[PDB]
């Protein structure tokens, strides 16, 4: 009822603080369809199930590169998760242009930290609506962040977002103790990222067409694994 | 979802466009009826006559209107500019089809911002191309769509005078001669008079109010 | 207010906070490959002029049937361009007046006047006359309703038409052997015989046709 | 918000809203008027203040807008001294700086009346809610007295007045005016007038006067140009004032 | 003060059939200085394209970088779509003539396979003029090159002896590399600013190869 | 921090950099009938030897500007340059009047110019495209 | 160019880079100021040497210390490339800096880094690097102790700074521009990066 | 669709050329389509002259969605186009393909 | 929907303008006739009051140039912004052609300008409508008039303001086109002393003026007098 | 090469080009390449949006101070480029021909004869026919010193063959 008064933009509190138009966009990532991400020390690997409109219809892309040492998973807006990856990744070339450094992980984080902040407290925008998944490895090793469109960015061992991404979170809680020690066998690391996606499903199983799936590490440049490549994998 | 163009109606409709319709549906009516060799167009006590709805553009291509005047007279104004802006650019005369594209997408541009109101005005405009002989005409909406008619009819009474040009054209036996176009158009006008006839190589006649066809019709 | 807050928040000594500067050096995408009219750099100074300065035979005639032209860009599959200057900026400047037909020709559904496309490149040399750009091609072609049409473009931004154009340095020999021979009635085989004499008396052919320019070697 | 809608719009009876609220704030303000004389104008007004700590000596609300033009006002102070602030730089800039001299009585008032009218206008700010009565001398025109209102409409008169008392005053004004008043007189029937207008404390204090009259050299500040022109306002002191009440 | 300068040193871009060779000095000159003896003149491009931006050293760099980096946002773009030879010309002309009133003060050489597999060389005018060319020296001593070349590759001016034209030979891509050697051994020989090394990449359809070789240090 | 103009000379040039101002039939050159000023023969290459004032007189006040939002920035932080800008854009985004040549009143009072005249202000100083319509469109970038 | 820096030499060695500066800035002919320190220390692992405009060292300088105070929140080859950058930018703008600057220090690798660049942007890396007037004189006496990078292990770091320090006494007796005074640092992978100041040629 | 037997069938254009093996089919507010058109053809033919490659169809509607995300963050547009386009071509990448 | 003047109501009408036009039936009748040999305008000064200076109250007739005058009704605040910008207009036409202004080209200008505050939302219409007499040797003496929507129309007689439908219809009934310029002018006082709602058509009350033989004369009050007592009223 | 004369019926010009401004008005010019013919057809495009506008010719008098008024704003921007132009109309109004040159500069004079000799032979009450003479003479002695014709007229404007 009330909130329908103080819900209209980002710009007004309600009388109690709530600033519901924020809360719209972070319920507006329960709209995607679940990715999970994890990582070892030494690998990182992201496990998405990507999605067709009809059976006449290909799967959409649910992961990118934003080089070869770092890349991303997207859920949510596709407009949103069209800008940010091309911000995301406009950033990692200017600061190999400029420095020839492998932009830091947590740093092109806190880049999209700082793009996706801005949205919330000025009036004519709306928030981005999206939530991503960053997973890179660099000189501090292997790293996964995901970001809220809230603003929020936490950097994390595993992590799920999209629908039903409740299910795989509560099993990655459970086994975070396994995983994290997987250094040097990423295909035992990716068939674990392939189980916790099992959970969450339904209706649904896993196949070489809606199964997409990527790895990066120290051996290895950003990959991704989709249609008979993942074959291994299911 | 009324009282803004950004704002699209629950089923889809952008009611503001309408409302311009609806605009261009109370100005007073214009006529045109292309022939095979021809193009025809029609339409207080102390007024001064010495200071016609039709209006030139450019010796080839005439426009006519309905709608809000002082629209129309700013959009004739606009597409004069741009007549004479292409023939300087490039050495050919404008084609119809390039001044239509253009007034519609004037009209569109007045479209594209809250800030400013669309033009209430429906523009017919008849012409031949430089060095060509098919006759054409379009009409022009508020929207900014065009489309190209054999006749057609806007404003006051343009549903009656439609209806009837509707049966009294035929698609494969349109009128072969300026006075059967003229004809059949003051025919049209009279079920609700000014004419002006356009003709191959720059050559329109404002029709000297020639009562012979209204006296022959009203014999008919 | 924030987006005037961080223009007040290592980026100015390089210039990457230069909008075409970052699209020049392709960091804000491939912008700088997604314009039409390519942007070209000028040096920052008070006599840009100045700092720029410190840095063949061809004819044609109208006839019957088409022109004759005897280096010649293929502008378009209807028009034909004879490089003549600078090669760069001919290269240049003719594919981008290709690429403007094939935008005129998209959007109008006819092919360009011969007229027009001769208008368009002129207007473009004009605009950037007196600063390079040496430049001296001879637009021909064939338009249903133009039929066979042929203007000369200059660096100077000339714009001219005629019956005959001869250039290039036996261009008073070719054309004093063409004038002693020419014609409008002569026949195709004839016409190029004329020609193939005249460029001989000089020393390709190009016939141009309404379904387009052909190549007779 | 390349836009912003115009503030003021036409009722569905034809008036603006805006300004019809903005001569509504003039009719609160409190009374000032003026008069004509044959040889001279009378700008007068009350010096209302909040306190009596309050520094009357500050509360100029009679300016000079030129050495042959002055200007008072009722209603919002703060939108009159932004106007006179705004005509001052204008008759320097549009008129003294193209032709040398100062802008007669009344052009100054003409541009008066286009800045205050284009607030009627913008979509960003409301009209100014303040009339003034603005006196002066031309060269030519001689004498004038003009009544700027918030549309920017403005209007010669003999003898006016605005705020509270406007209307009592008018009648005063029209009963006791005459074409043959000298300036003594003219200032008599202003102090009279305001006399009658005034609410509590009448005293050379709580009023202030200026006129237009002859020039005076002894405000020029220098000598020696005999073509040269003092400035035709005047302020009269409180001292005069009160030796004017003493009558 | 003058925004240009003469880096010196040398470049030679061979087509062969299924092979191109681009050859460069390696040493870096100002005025009578040597400035460094291995500088790489040569650059692996990536998509098998090998480029030198001979001419001014910082407007080469600026050039190949700026090229490099619009390789990436084709691959970015085109899903990394291997960039054919001839969009990789047109787009080094269109970075060229972005410059045409200020231009990279460079003549530079691209050398790959086009999508026939056919050795492919192009070499661009500092302002971006280009042609499709079998072989092409450039830099400082490039007139002391490419005659020897053009009378070693080709056989020009030659006739078969007594027969007052001897047939043109195809050429393995170890010999052409033998003849790149044997030309630029004579012009550091004869001219003083060829480098003390040859570094020479070799593009197959197996990708590129670099050889270095040694030239006198004087 | 400057006080005479630096950057004063445009760096690229291109037939397409004037926008508002181009030509409908190829949108890639100028349209010269709507430029009114004495057709292509003001083309853009002769933007050469300028008078060396100009480029610094018509840029002074931005110049001075920028200096005063400098200072601000550092002494008084960011917050500073940062509400005066926006005040700014708030008066000259409102003030639209497309009759009147006059600066704003309020304008004047933000710039501290009530009591300064400039020759800009003394000499404030057409068959096409001067329009009341043609500001509309500039101002809503129709 | 009013206030200058005489000359920068530099030279790799088997564990690291040494290099030399004399301390000296010039107007015109006249030695005006003394102890202009012209070797930057730019954190632990390089020295950025500057010579040219004393003005423009110092703007060269601030932009090396904003550097290394935003990457708080470095290889010697980032420095570098951003200094590079820099330049060259300058130089396009037609605002050169009328600088010659070498970068010296040694990557987390373990390389050794050696790079030239000037106002022009023109840049090279060698065994052995100098500026201005000692590019002419210095250069040719570094290039007999490590003439090619074969040389680089052979050359102890006593040897190295010997021959620098003979290197700075010949540029003392022929340039007219040298101060008696000199800078010296040594970038060493295992001993890291020592400064000694206020050296004398003797 | 026609609204009356006057209008002429043979100019109703719902079917365009983008390039020379990419056509597209609109349908809604004709307006909005015809912006696009143009801008997919602007894009088709300056990919053609900076690469020397009629563009694949996959990034000629990547570039037509791009324009219709221009009504927020890429603001352009007051709103969202009213128009779906219907994208069929072939290229030496994928064949033919329908977007 | 009449908030603001940039929005169509559903019947299609604009609201704001309808209300601009009917902020005119309250400004104070202006009357033009063109006669064979000359033009007469006249208008109420509705405004008045005996501390206001007639004779120095030029406030409904203005001249824009030569062989040009507007008469006003409506805010003359708008007015005269209206009437400074047309005045420069015929000057710039003057100095570029050498030759007077066209009058239909300056209402034709005029007219713009007022619709083009109808067309941005930041902008009201001006809440006036002038009546054009001029003369020009193309079409001679001519007369129009101008609403705050921007439309214009030539005639031979008009009258704007409050009581334009009794004018008009007076004039419909006495208007005859070979009448002489000293015929118009009694015609004009005629109409507005039945028109007028004063109980006598006072001569402070009236402003007047002419354009006939090529020469214009705005009235003072002694000759306004003096034709009104020639008139008998 | 430009020529004109003022005759009592026509105005009569000849050069060695010419833009109809109006079907009453006609232009000539000449100078630089491109400078020139870009001025002349900017000139023809404004005549024929005013004459489209009003559905009214310029009048002669006001067609050459627009070109003067053109030429003068052209040059401010730029380096003065050289151009000359006569402008030859028939006033349908005065009813009486009117010749106008213009100078690189926009100096504009009303002119009985102009060119860019005739003192000893032209007459104020000559017919075109005298002029046409007139026009043969001053071009055979041009040829012993070392074209296109136009008349302009009551009935508009006419080539003529006998150059």
């Amino acid at each position: 009822m009330f909130r329908n008064n103080y819900d209209g933009d980002t710009v007004t509190f309600s009388p109690t603080g709530r600033l519901f138009q924020v809360e719209y966009a972070l319920e507006a990532i329960k709209q995607g369809s679940v990715t999970v991400g994890l990582r070892s020390n030494t690998h990182a690997v992201l496990v998405a199930l990507k999605r067709n409109a009809d059976e006449l219809s290909s799967y959409q892309k649910k992961i990118i590169k934003c080089d070869e040492h770092m890349g991303l998973s997207l859920a949510g807006l596709a407009p949103d998760a069209r800008v940010l990856s091309n911000y995301l990744r406009q950033q990692c070339n200017y600061s190999s242009l400029v420095f020839n450094r492998k932009l830091a992980v947590e740093r092109a984080g806190h880049l999209l930290c700082d793009k996706a902040q801005k949205n919330t407290q000025s009036y004519g925008g709306r928030p981005y609506g999206v939530g991503l998944l960053i997973i890179g490895y660099d000189k501090s090793g292997a790293h996964l962040l995901e970001f809220q469109p809230s603003g929020n960015v936490t950097e994390l061992y595993g992590t799920a977002i999209g629908a039903r991404s409740q299910g795989a979170k509560t099993y990655l809680e459970r086994t975070l103790d396994t995983f994290i020690k997987i250094d040097g066998n990423p295909d035992e690391l990716i068939k674990a990222g392939v189980e916790a996606i099992s959970q969450s499903l339904r209706d649904e199983s896993l196949t070489v067409d809606n199964l997409s799936i990527a790895i990066v590490g120290k051996d290895t440049p950003f990959t991704i694994y989709d249609g008979e490549a993942v074959a291994k994998y299911i | 979802y009324d009282r803004a163009l950004s704002i699209f109606s629950p089923d889809g409709h952008i009611f503001q466009v309408e409302y311009a319709l609806e605009a261009v549906k109370r100005g007073t009516c214009a006529v045109g009826v292309k022939g095979k060799n021809c193009v025809v167009l029609g339409c207080l006590k102390l007024q001064d006559t010495r200071i016609s709805k039709v209006s030139k553009i450019d010796s080839h291509v005439v426009l006519s209107f309905s709608g809000l005047n002082a629209d129309s007279r700013i959009l004739i104004e606009k597409a004069r500019v741009e007549a004479q802006s292409h023939r300087l650019t490039l050495e050919d005369p404008v084609t119809v089809e390039y001044l239509t594209r253009y007034v519609a997408g004037v009209q569109q541009r007045y479209t594209q911002s809250g800030g400013v109101r669309p033009f209430g005005v429906s523009t017919l405009i008849a012409g031949f191309d430089p060095r060509d002989d098919e006759p054409k005409l379009y009409q022009t909406e508020p929207s900014g769509i065009y489309s190209s008619w054999s006749a057609q009819t806007i404003g006051r009474n343009s549903k009656t005078v439609r209806e009837f040009l509707e049966k009294n054209y035929d698609r494969k036996e349109p009128p072969a001669t300026v006075e059967e176009c003229v004809k059949l158009t003051v025919r049209s006008l009279l079920e609700v008079i000014e004419i002006t006839v356009v003709k191959p190589d720059s050559d329109i006649v404002a029709l000297s109010s020639e009562e012979i066809n209204q006296y022959v019709t009203q014999i008919e | 207010m924030q987006a005037i807050a961080d223009s007040f928040s290592l980026v100015k000594e390089l210039q990457y906070d230069n909008e075409q500067n970052l699209e020049s050096d392709f960091v804000t995408g491939a912008s700088q490959f997604q314009r039409l009219a390519p942007s070209l750099t000028v040096p920052p100074i008070a006599s840009p002029q100045q700092f720029l300065r410190a840095h063949t035979t061809t004819l044609a005639f109208r006839f019957q049937g088409g022109i004759i032209v005897a280096k010649v860009i293929e502008i378009n599959p209807f028009l034909l361009g004879t490089m003549a200057g600078g090669a760069a900026d001919c290269q240049f400047w003719e594919t981008w007046l290709g690429s403007q037909c094939r935008l005129h020709e998209l959007r109008e559904k006819e092919r360009i006047s011969v007229a027009a496309a001769s208008k368009i490149l002129s207007n473009l040399v004009y605009q950037y006359k007196g600063a390079g750009l040496s430049m001296g091609t001879m637009i021909c072609g064939y338009t249903r309703k133009e039929g066979p049409t042929i203007y000369y473009v200059d660096s100077d931004g000339t714009r001219l038409k005629g019956d005959i154009f001869c250039v290039g340095s036996g261009q008073t020999f070719a054309y004093g052997v063409l004038d002693s021979n020419y014609k409008w009635d002569l026949s195709v085989e004839d016409a190029l015989y004329l020609g193939k004499r005249s460029i001989l008396a000089a020393a390709n052919l190009y016939h141009v046709t309404e379904d387009g320019w052909i190549y007779h070697g | 918000d390349r836009y912003s809608f115009s503030l003021t719009t036409f009722s569905p009876s034809g008036k603006l809203g805006q300004i019809d609220y903005a001569l509504t704030a003039v009719k609160q303000g409190v009374t000032s008027l003026g008069i004509k004389a044959t040889n001279g104008v009378v700008i007068a007004t009350e010096k209302k203040s909040s306190s009596p700590l309050a520094m009357s000596e500050t509360l100029s609300k009679v300016s000079l807008l030129t050495p042959d033009i002055g200007a008072v006002y009722s209603g919002m102070g703060p939108d009159y001294r932004v106007l006179v602030d705004k005509s001052r730089k204008v008759a320097h800039t549009s008129y003294k700086r193209i032709y040398g001299e100062y802008p007669p009585t009344k052009l100054l008032v003409s541009e008066v009346a286009k800045i205050m009218q284009e607030a009627t206008q913008s979509g960003g700010v409301r009209p100014f809610g303040v009339s003034l009565l603005i006196a002066g001398h031309d060269e030519f025109n001689g004498f004038s007295l003009y009544q700027v209102d918030p549309s920017g409409s403005y209007f010669p008169w003999k003898a006016t007045a605005i705020g509270k008392g406007s209307v009592a005053a008018k009648t005063f004004l029209e009963k006791r005016w005459n074409d043959e008043l000298e300036l003594e007189d003219a200032i008599h029937i202003a102090l009279l007038t305001l006399k009658e207008s005034v609410e509590g404390e009448f005293n050379g204090d709580t009023i202030e006067l200026a006129i237009i009259g002859d020039e005076n050299p002894d405000l020029l500040g220098y000598t020696g140009i005999p073509t040269d022109k003092g400035p035709r306002f005047r302020k009269l002191t409180s001292q005069e004032i009160n030796d004017r009440l003493e009558a | 003060f003058n925004p240009y300068g003469d880096n010196g040193g040398t470049i030679l871009g061979i087509a062969g059939e299924d092979f191109a060779v681009l050859a460069g000095d390696t040493r870096n000159i100002t005025d009578y200085s040597i400035n460094s003896r291995y500088e790489p003149k040569v650059f692996d491009c990536g998509d098998n394209i090998v480029m030198s931006a001979n001419g001014f050293a910082a407007d080469g760099d600026a050039l190949v970088k700026r090229f490099k980096n619009s390789v990436k946002w084709y691959h970015f773009d085109h899903n990394d779509k291997k960039l054919s030879i001839n969009s990789a010309a047109r787009n080094i002309q269109h970075l060229l003539y972005g410059k045409r009133f200020f231009p990279y003060y460079v003549h530079t050489i691209i050398a790959g396979l086009d999508e026939d597999g056919k050795g492919a060389v192009y070499s661009f005018d500092p302002v971006g003029s280009y042609e499709r060319e079998q072989c092409r020296a450039g830099g400082a001593a490039a007139s002391l090159i490419m005659p020897f070349l053009d009378n070693q590759v080709n056989f020009k001016n030659q006739y078969e002896p007594g027969t007052n034209k001897k047939p043109l030979k195809y050429l393995s891509v170890e010999e052409v590399i033998k003849l790149v050697r044997d030309s630029f051994t004579s012009a550091t020989e004869r001219h003083i600013q060829v480098g003390d090394g040859l570094e020479i990449l070799i593009v197959t359809k197996d990708g590129v190869r670099k050889e270095f070789y040694e030239l006198k240090r004087d | 921090m400057n006080i005479v103009p630096q950057d004063t000379f445009k760096s690229q040039v291109s037939t397409d950099q004037d926008k508002s101002v181009l030509s409908s039939a190829v949108p890639s050159l100028p349209d010269t009938l709507r430029q009114q000023e004495g057709g292509a023969v003001p083309l853009s290459t002769q933007l050469n030897d300028r008078h060396p004032l100009e480029s610094t007189l018509k840029n002074w006040e931005t110049t001075q500007r920028q200096r005063q939002m400098e200072q601000y920035r550092q002494i008084f932080g960011i917050a500073e340059p940062m509400k005066r800008t926006m005040e700014m854009e708030i008066v000259n985004r409102t003030d639209f009047n497309p009759l009147s040549t006059n600066g704003s009143i309020h304008r004047d009072i933000l710039l501290n110019k009530e009591c300064s005249i400039d020759w800009e202000d003394v000499y404030p100083g057409t068959m096409v495209g001067d329009d009341v319509h043609s500001k509309i469109e500039k101002q809503l970038g129709i | 160019p009013i206030v200058t820096g005489t000359s920068v030499i530099s030279m790799k060695y088997d564990n690291g880079v040494i290099i030399a500066a004399d301390n000296l800035g010039s107007y015109g002919s006249l030695l005006r100021f003394n102890g202009v320190e012209r070797l930057i220390p730019v954190g632990d692992n390089t020295v950025v040497g500057i010579s040219g405009d004393i003005s423009d060292m110092q703007h060269i300088e601030r932009l090396l210390k904003d550097l290394v105070t935003e990457n708080a929140y470095l290889e010697p080859s980032y420095i570098f490339e951003y200094l590079a950058t820099v330049m060259y930018q300058r130089r396009s703008k037609m605002n050169p800096l009328w600088n010659a600057i070498i970068v010296a220090g040694v990557q987390s690798n373990g390389d050794q880094f050696l790079r030239y660049v000037n106002l022009l942007g023109v840049t090279y890396s060698s065994p052995t690097l100098a500026t201005g007037f000692g590019a002419h004189m210095a250069n040719p006496l570094l290039r007999k102790v490590v003439d090619r990078e074969s040389d680089i292990p052979k050359t102890t770091v006593q040897v190295a700074e010997e021959a620098i320090v003979n290197a700075m006494r010949v540029l003392y007796y022929r340039d007219a521009r040298s101060s008696r005074n000199f800078s010296l640092a040594i970038i060493d992978k295992n001993t890291g990066l020592t400064f000694k100041k206020n050296l004398q040629v003797e | 669709r026609a609204t009356s037997p006057l209008l002429e069938s043979d100019s109703i254009e719902k079917i365009v050329e983008i390039d020379r093996h990419i056509g597209c089919a609109m349908s809604g507010l004709t307006a909005d389509a015809r912006s696009m058109i143009e801008h997919a053809r602007t894009a088709a033919v300056t990919h053609n002259l900076y690469y020397d490659e009629d563009i694949n169809v996959e990034s000629l509607t990547q570039s037509v969605c791009d324009l219709a995300l221009r009504f927020g963050e890429g603001r352009l547009m007051s709103r969202p186009f009213g128009v779906a386009l219907l994208i069929a071509g072939h290229d030496a990448d994928d064949g033919y393909q329908l977007f | 929907y009449d908030s603001r003047t940039t929005i169509f109501s559903p019947e299609g009408r604009l609201y704001q303008v309808e209300y601009a036009l009917e902020s005119i039936s309250h400004a104070g009748t202006a009357i033009g006739i063109m006669a064979s040999d000359g033009i007469v305008l006249a208008a109420e000064r509705k405004v008045t009051s005996t501390l206001l200076e007639q004779d120095t109250s030029t406030e409904k007739l203005y001249k824009l140039n030569d062989k040009i005058a507007v008469a006003v009704a409506g805010l003359t605040a708008d007015a005269e912004i209206l009437i400074n910008t047309a005045r420069i207009h015929a000057q710039n036409y003057l100095k570029t052609y050498n030759e007077d202004i066209p009058v239909e080209i300056l209402v034709r200008r005029l007219s713009d300008i007022k619709q083009g505050y109808t067309q941005h939302g930041g902008l009201r219409p001006f809440g006036v409508s002038f009546i054009y007499a001029g003369y020009d040797d193309r079409y001679g003496y001519q007369l129009y008039t101008s609403n705050p929507s921007g439309n214009y129309t030539g005639w031979k007689a008009i009258s704007v303001g409050a009581n334009t439908s009794a004018a008009q219809t007076l004039l419909q009934m006495d208007y005859k086109d070979d009448m002489k310029v000293d015929d118009a002018i009694e015609l004009a006082l005629k109409t507005l002393s039945k028109t007028t709602d004063s109980s006598a058509l006072t001569y402070d009350r009236l402003e007047f003026a002419t354009i006939r033989k090529v020469y214009q004369k705005i009235f003072k009050p002694q000759e306004i007098k003096d034709i009104l007592v020639k008139t008998g009223i | 090469i430009i020529l004109g004369i003022r005759v009592q019926d026509s105005v009569i010009l000849a050069s060695s080009k010419t833009r109809q401004l109006s079907p009453h008005t006609l232009m000539s010019f000449a100078g630089e390449a491109g400078d020139t013919v870009q001025f002349a057809e900017y000139i023809q495009a404004n005549i024929q949006l005013y004459s489209i506008r009003e559905d009214y010719e310029l009048s002669p008098q006001a067609v050459s101070s627009f070109v003067r008024q053109e030429l003068a704003k052209s040059i401010r921007s730029r380096r003065p480029y050289q151009v000359n132009v006569l402008i030859g109309g028939y006033d349908k109004k005065k009813n009486k021909p009117e010749l106008y040159q213009i100078d690189y500069l926009g100096t504009k004079v009303e002119l009985p004869y102009g060119a860019h000799l005739l003192d000893h032979h032209y007459r104020p009450d000559m017919t075109t026919e005298e002029g046409l003479d007139l026009l043969k003479l001053c071009v055979q002695e041009l040829e012993k010193r070392m074209v296109i014709v136009k008349i302009v007229d009551k009935d508009g404007i006419r080539q003529v063959d006998d150059f």
